């Protein structure tokens, strides 16, 4: 059934993965970024600027141009948090004793 | 025949230096790639390395 | 432009790299010169050679004796006869 | 907005050309002392050197 994928079609093997139980959001693959070159690029124009190596590793920051955040972990706050409590009372929801928030969790974000 | 029933002529003419400009259009490009990429070792040279062991180094090697 | 020691078709030929050789050639070449056709060679007699004609060779000739025969042969027909019932024929032709 | 960069970038590079000509000459120089040295070394090992 899985039958195999050619070196040419891995490009879009990348932004259109198969179907898993774990699967990404394809849609935001092609926003996923984290820069080599920030830092590096950062320090260039700083001593351009014309401080030193202190001040430069002073007011260096890290890229705010990474991946965007999980929707979910704003709206779902309070029905995750209580997942987190369930499963750190009931050692990981062994023998479904998170089904409840996981369900209730499940059908706010799926719908049908 | 050529001097009252041709037009392949003229836009076979036509045509070629199109082709002409397409031509030296595509050979510029290529050229312009090739100087990038030699471009990209100006990074890798050194002129400190043309410096002879106690010497002098020299502005001909563009300090 | 953007990965040069992984993009070899791109990348000049390794006559450029040696620093020696009315009107010159010229020093740099890229091997991208080599996906196009006219490049190098020149485009002379390019649209002239589709124009050099050839004839058949076919000849249309059978001796027709019919003094060997004595029978009539079958014949095919070839197209409707659209001058009898023409008013009808698209509406009779899908019949037998 | 586009010629402050500019510029940064621009005196970036210019200061990283002249910190690797200096640095490439300093190293040149300790390697080439250090190899006299072993030379100087190397010939007195052989002025004591014996057997023949």
């Amino acid at each position: 059934a899985a039958s195999t994928i050619p070196i040419s079609q891995w490009p879009s093997l990348l932004y259109a993965p198969p179907s898993s139980p774990a699967n990404p959001a394809v849609e935001a693959l092609p926003e996923m970024q984290f820069d080599d070159l920030h830092y590096p690029r950062q320090m260039l124009l700083c001593r351009g600027a014309g401080y030193s190596l202190e001040q430069c590793n002073r007011m260096a920051q890290p890229d705010a141009r990474v991946t965007p955040e999980n929707p979910a972990e704003k709206l779902l706050k309070e029905e995750a948090v209580a997942a987190i409590a369930c499963l750190s009372q009931r050692e990981g929801g062994k023998d479904e004793q998170c089904r409840y928030y996981i369900e209730r969790m499940y059908k706010l974000a799926n719908k049908e | 025949r050529l001097t009252f029933f041709d037009t392949e002529s003229v836009a076979l003419q036509s045509r070629l230096r199109y082709a002409e400009k397409q031509k030296l259009f595509h050979q510029e490009l290529d050229r312009e790639l090739a100087a990038g990429h030699i471009a990209s070792l100006v990074a890798e040279y050194d002129p400190v390395a043309t410096r002879l062991p106690f010497q002098p180094m020299q502005d001909r090697y563009r300090v | 432009p953007f990965m040069w020691r992984q993009r070899a078709y791109c990348a000049p030929v390794p006559s450029a790299f040696a620093s020696q050789q009315g009107v010159r050639k010229p020093l740099l070449r890229s091997n991208s010169e080599s996906l196009s056709v006219f490049s190098q060679i020149p485009d002379g007699l390019l649209g002239h050679t589709t124009s050099v004609t050839m004839g058949n060779s076919d000849i249309f000739f059978l001796p027709k004796p019919s003094n060997l025969l004595k029978i009539a042969l079958p014949a095919f027909v070839f197209m409707p006869n659209l001058t009898i019932f023409t008013r009808a024929f698209p509406f009779y032709a899908h019949t037998s | 907005n586009a010629f402050s960069s500019f510029d940064a970038c621009r005196t970036g590079l210019l200061k990283q050309q002249s910190a690797a000509v200096e640095n490439s000459l300093v190293r040149q120089n300790m390697a080439d002392v250090r190899a006299k040295a072993l030379f100087e070394r190397r010939a007195v090992l052989l002025d004591l050197v014996e057997g023949k």
